[PDB]
């Protein structure tokens, strides 16, 4: 949610393993963008007729790197290490 | 419970097509190999976005 | 093009060699333009004909987008008693394509009017309206003596 | 074409400034014409140009491995194509205004050039750099070599199937140097790796707002009045002549010592080649 | 296109455009490829040719006709004989080879004796005798004279500043 | 020298290339930079400090600019006269005041002596050499047994004209017979490759 | 050695060469250059931004 824009991005990919989120690389692909202008601090999810993550964004400055169809394959965070 | 974010939450900054070259970017991403709280209805704080899975 | 070396040497006679003189591109002719479907006409004169206005402290604000501008019929218009047009250019805007539109409306006193500005300080754009210290489009005062008054 | 991007009214303005480029133009020219008579200097110092025999008869040595090999297509030798395999068509100017100009030598020339060279000091000793090659045979003219070091001329031609060997040997040890270990070659890699740090700092910094409203100019001309537009077009200008100034000076500086280095290499050809 | 304006040719595009993008770039900030707004296709732009333009002379004092290269130009659109270094333009070709006075580039070099581009001889041909039971010894000497120039300094200039 | 001319063209270059820098330097005296006149005189005598500093202001950073890049570009020039004079002096030093022994260092052929004369701003070194002529080629051989014993020349070549053998020096043809206080003895005739009987 | 003083003229020329270079280095940040102060947070603390 920036500068009165709120902005949906999404993807769906299987995996193999059973424990937790798999070893691999993945872009996201936008979905959504609203021109709404409201002020957000707090969100809850709504059930059907019990197992989720949640991870905070923080600015950083990354490397990104294009195969020759435009994908992301890879990516490197500079303030890690 | 907390888990490690390897290598998640990389997403296309722009709209503008490129190939075969690297791009150094700025922007609210998450961090590589940080936490991320499992959860299980408990309202959450909104800092400045959320990387949100799901299985 | 002998002239041409003669005129780059600035004499009458050259000597065996070979010279650069200048360089030559293809002249293109025949402009193409492209715009989207998007006809609908746009709500900017109810800006203008709201019946009421607020404060300056809660100024009135609109977003505009998907629509087909149209500035010629209102800058030719005599009823504006100013204009002062900041960032780009009182008569080029028929010629650019934006994102967004932003119209914040209000009524001032007629000592403060002067004050909507980038980048100057005072009583009302201090701790009312402030602008930024960039362009944001313009600004538009008219006088009304028969409404408010 | 660097400054003013296909614009009228920017050189219009940039004919006020003097006349800040003629002088960058020339430097330019003139760095590129020296670049020529560097390798002319160097490789074309033999008059005609000599070719070995069908005869192979050199006492034992063997030289199959520099000589030119017939059977490709730019009629080169073995060290040569591994030289050039271990170093990584009408080019326009680019809108940028770059430009890549080709060599007055191609490398057929320069490898003419290189076998000419090496046929005279094999087939006539050191004779063919005062006057007319005069020949004389391999043995005696290594013989004649030792002589001049102190040592007898006995002591080759009672040992001279120990020296053939050794120096076979020594030819075959070198191909294995050059082809496993690629690092040897870094004095020729980074002129070219300076050369290109430095043109694409030049490329890169064009889109900088140096204090104006925009970093491309028809942005510019196509929304702000004439009247008051002069005063963006300027503080971009007075960019980009110090980013083009700054270019000339230190391509000239890094010029010169090219120019130092060829001239060693043209003495040690002169004096180390073709004499002792 | 929506503001976009440029100046180049249009073509038909290859690469393959995901579809919320709505234009490309080469490198750095290079327009290439574009979407428009209303028939929903994607062209690639590319600049149309220019260049420098030089100009072959052999003297006033001798003649009075000039030959002119242009620089990285396929002139199929502007005796045309096209080079590696552009294209000339009054000048023939020839399959003799001498030793020229006038250098173009790519080893090709045009003289006057009119106006004439070939390719440069690197000298004179000749194969030596070599055998391995004979030598050759000289007879007679000259005595030669050789000059060379150096120069050691130059002119001493002081320029105020007031 | 007295008939044929462009034979000085260095000299020539080098003063034609400080013409054109201190011209050049002159002809930037005359233009505005962005100010309203290219006379301080006009300016000064036309206005009110207030813009006139403006002006003034505008017309010295540009005078001042290219003042500098007349300064790097002497200073380039300045580098590479010297060095061309340290090569001068080297050759002085070596050519003249001795004789030179490496090769393609003063003439073409064997260096005999030099001689200096002055030139306008510079040298002028006059190069006496030796070449060889009138070639003739014969039969060789590298060493002669004689009673099983090799012998080997001194200084010098065997040659043959076709009957007899000579020994020789390498740059002149003088050919003396073969004795033992020209040649020396070392070995036998077995393991040397073209030995000859005589 | 000893004795007789200015024999090592050239190493002695180098080094004044160099610090002569870092002082009039270092002896420009007080130039006015045209603006009102020299010093950056007095002007800044005298002056709004425009
Ligand atoms: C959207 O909602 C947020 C709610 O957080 C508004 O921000 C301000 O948030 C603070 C707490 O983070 C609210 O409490 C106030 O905090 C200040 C500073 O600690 C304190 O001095 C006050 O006494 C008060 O406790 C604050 O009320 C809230 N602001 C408002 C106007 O409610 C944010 O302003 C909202 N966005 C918009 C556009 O209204
Ligand atoms: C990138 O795009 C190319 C072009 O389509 C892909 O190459 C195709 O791959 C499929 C799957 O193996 C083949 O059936 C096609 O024949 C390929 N095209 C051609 C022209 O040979 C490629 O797979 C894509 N991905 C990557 C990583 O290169
Ligand atoms: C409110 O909208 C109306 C309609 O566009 C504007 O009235 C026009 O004003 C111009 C100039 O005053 C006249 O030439 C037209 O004839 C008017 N048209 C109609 C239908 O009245 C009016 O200007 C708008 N309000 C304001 C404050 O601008
Ligand atoms: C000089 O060296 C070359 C290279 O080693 C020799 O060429 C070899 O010849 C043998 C015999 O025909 C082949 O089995 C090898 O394959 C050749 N080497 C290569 C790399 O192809 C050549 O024989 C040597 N000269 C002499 C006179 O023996
Ligand atoms: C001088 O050194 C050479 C080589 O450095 C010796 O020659 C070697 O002798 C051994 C023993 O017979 C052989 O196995 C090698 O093949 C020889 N090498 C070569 C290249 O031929 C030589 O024996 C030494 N001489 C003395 C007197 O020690
Ligand atoms: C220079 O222009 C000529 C003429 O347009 C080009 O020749 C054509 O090239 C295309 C592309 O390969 C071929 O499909 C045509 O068959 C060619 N026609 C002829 C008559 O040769 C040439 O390729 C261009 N060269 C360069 C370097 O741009
Ligand atoms: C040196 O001996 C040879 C014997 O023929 C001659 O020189 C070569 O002569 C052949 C003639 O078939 C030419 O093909 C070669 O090019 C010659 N070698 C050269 C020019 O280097 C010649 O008769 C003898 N030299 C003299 C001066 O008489
Ligand atoms: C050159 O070397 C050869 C071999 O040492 C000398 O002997 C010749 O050898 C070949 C076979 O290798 C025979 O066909 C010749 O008949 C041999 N020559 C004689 C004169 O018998 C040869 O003499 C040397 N010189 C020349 C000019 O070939
Ligand atoms: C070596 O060369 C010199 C000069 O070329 C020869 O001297 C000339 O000989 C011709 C004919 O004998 C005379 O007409 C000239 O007058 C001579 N010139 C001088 C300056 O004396 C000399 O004969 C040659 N030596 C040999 C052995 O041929
Ligand atoms: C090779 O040199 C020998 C040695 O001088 C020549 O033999 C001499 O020939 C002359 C001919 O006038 C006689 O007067 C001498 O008596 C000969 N000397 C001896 C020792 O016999 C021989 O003629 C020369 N051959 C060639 C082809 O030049
Ligand atoms: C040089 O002379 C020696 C003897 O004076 C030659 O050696 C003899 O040659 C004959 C004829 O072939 C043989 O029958 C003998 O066995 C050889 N040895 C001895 C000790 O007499 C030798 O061949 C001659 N060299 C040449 C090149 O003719
Ligand atoms: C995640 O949190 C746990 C406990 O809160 C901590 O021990 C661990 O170091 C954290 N992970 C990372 C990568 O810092
Ligand atoms: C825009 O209009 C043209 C003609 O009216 C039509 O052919 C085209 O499909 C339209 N664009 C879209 C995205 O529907
Ligand atoms: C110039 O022309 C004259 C007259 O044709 C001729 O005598 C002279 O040699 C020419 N000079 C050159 C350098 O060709
Ligand atoms: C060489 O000349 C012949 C005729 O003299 C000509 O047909 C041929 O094309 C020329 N060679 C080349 C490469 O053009």
């Amino acid at each position: 949610n920036i500068d009165g824009y709120f902005k949906i991005y999404s993807k769906h990919t299987p995996i193999n393993l059973v424990r937790d989120l798999p070893q691999g690389f993945s872009a996201l692909e936008p979905l959504v963008d609203l021109p709404i202008g409201i002020n957000i601090t707090r969100f809850q999810t709504l059930l059907a007729l019990a197992a989720y993550y949640v991870g905070y964004l923080q600015p950083r400055t990354f490397l990104l790197k294009y195969n020759e169809n435009g994908t992301i394959t890879d990516a490197v965070d500079c303030a890690l290490d | 419970a907390y888990t490690n974010s390897f290598t998640r939450g990389v997403y296309y900054p722009d709209k503008v097509f490129r190939s075969s070259v690297l791009h150094s970017t700025q922007d609210l991403f998450l961090p590589f190999f940080s936490n991320v709280t499992w959860f299980h209805n408990p309202v959450l704080p909104f800092n400045d976005g959320v990387y949100f899975a799901s299985t | 093009p002998l002239s041409e070396t003669k005129c780059t040497l600035k004499s009458f006679t050259v000597e065996k060699g070979i010279y650069q003189t200048s360089n030559f591109r293809v002249q293109p002719t025949e402009s193409i333009v492209r715009f989207p479907n998007i006809t609908n006409l746009c709500p900017f004169g109810e800006v203008f004909n709201a019946t009421r206005f607020a404060s300056v402290y809660a100024w009135n604000r609109k977003r505009i987008s998907n629509c087909v501008a149209d500035y010629s019929v209102l800058y030719n218009s005599a009823s504006f008693s100013t204009f002062k047009c900041y960032g780009v250019s009182p008569t080029k805007l028929n010629d650019l394509c934006f994102t967004n539109v932003y119209a914040d409306s209000f009524v001032i006193r007629g000592d403060e009017v002067r004050q909507i500005a980038p980048g100057q300080t005072g009583k009302i754009a201090d701790y009312n309206y402030k602008l930024p210290d960039d362009f944001t489009g313009c600004v538009i005062a008219w006088n009304s003596n028969n409404l408010d008054s | 074409m660097y400054i003013c991007g296909d614009s009228t009214e920017c050189s219009n303005l940039l004919l006020q400034y003097g006349s800040f480029c003629t002088q960058l133009n020339r430097a330019l020219t003139g760095i590129a014409v020296e670049q020529d008579k560097n390798t002319q200097e160097v490789f074309a110092q033999v008059k005609q140009i000599y070719k070995t025999p069908p005869i192979k008869d050199f006492g034992g040595f063997n030289f199959s491995q520099i000589l030119p090999d017939p059977s490709k297509p730019s009629k080169r030798s073995f060290i040569e194509d591994l030289l050039f395999n271990k170093v990584t068509l009408i080019c326009a100017q680019k809108f940028n205004g770059l430009t890549v100009l080709p060599p007055l030598l191609t490398d057929e020339m320069i490898a003419q050039y290189t076998s000419a060279l090496l046929a005279g000091t094999i087939t006539s000793g050191w004779t063919f750099g005062a006057g007319a090659a005069l020949q004389i045979p391999f043995a005696m003219q290594m013989a004649y070599r030792f002589n001049g070091i102190g040592v007898t001329q006995n002591v080759l031609y009672e040992n001279q199937k120990l020296i053939a060997n050794q120096f076979n040997s020594a030819i075959g040890k070198i191909q294995d140097s050059l082809s496993s270990t690629a690092s040897a070659l870094g004095k020729l890699q980074d002129v070219v790796n300076q050369n290109a740090q430095a043109l694409n700092t030049l490329v890169k910094q064009l889109s900088s707002n140096f204090g104006a409203i925009s970093s491309v100019l028809n942005d510019i001309l196509a929304r702000l009045d004439p009247p008051e537009a002069e005063v963006q077009i300027d503080r971009l200008i007075t960019g980009r002549l110090q980013s083009l100034q700054t270019y000339v000076t230190q391509q000239l500086i890094r010029a010169a010592e090219i120019r130092a280095s060829a001239n060693l290499a043209a003495t040690k050809m002169s004096e180390c080649v073709l004499g002792q | 296109f929506n503001g976009l304006t440029g100046t180049g040719v249009l073509t038909e595009s290859n690469k393959k455009f995901l579809p919320f993008q709505q234009f490309g770039r080469d490198i750095d900030d290079t327009t290439d490829a574009v979407r428009d707004p209303q028939t929903l296709e994607i062209l690639d732009i590319t600049p149309c040719s220019f260049g420098g333009v030089s100009v072959i002379t052999p003297g006033t004092n001798t003649s009075n006709q000039v030959a002119v290269l242009y620089q990285g130009v396929n002139c199929t659109e502007v005796n045309v004989f096209q080079t590696r270094a552009g294209c000339l333009i009054g000048a023939e070709h020839v399959n003799n080879s001498y030793e020229c006075d006038i250098p173009i580039g790519a080893g090709i070099c045009a003289s006057y004796q009119s106006i004439i581009a070939y390719t440069m001889s690197l000298g004179a041909e000749n194969s030596v005798a070599y055998s391995n039971n004979s030598i050759a010894i000289p007879i007679n000497f000259t005595i030669s004279v050789t000059t060379e120039i150096l120069p050691v300094s130059m002119t001493k200039t002081s320029v105020d500043c007031t | 020298l007295s008939s044929t001319a462009s034979a000085l063209g260095k000299l020539q270059d080098v003063v034609n290339q400080n013409a054109q820098a201190l011209n050049t330097l002159v002809k930037q005296l005359s233009s505005n930079f962005g100010a309203i006149s290219s006379v301080l005189n006009d300016i000064l005598a036309r206005l009110d400090p207030p813009e006139a500093e403006v002006q003034i202001d505008r017309l010295i950073t540009g005078r001042l600019q290219s003042l500098q890049t007349y300064v790097t570009q002497q200073l380039i020039r300045a580098a590479e006269i010297r060095a061309s004079a340290n090569l001068a002096a080297t050759k002085m030093s070596e050519c003249v005041l001795g004789q030179s022994k490496r090769v393609d260092f003063c003439g073409k052929g064997y260096h005999l002596m030099s001689f200096p004369q002055s030139a306008p701003h510079g040298v002028v070194f006059l190069h006496v050499t030796y070449v060889p002529a009138q070639e003739k080629n014969f039969t060789t051989a590298p060493a002669i047994c004689h009673d099983g014993k090799a012998h080997f020349p001194r200084e010098g070549v065997f040659v043959s004209n076709g009957t007899h053998w000579f020994v020789t020096q390498r740059n002149f043809y003088e050919p003396q017979i073969i004795t033992t206080h020209n040649t020396f003895v070392s070995g036998n005739c077995d393991v040397v490759i073209g030995i000859v009987n005589n």
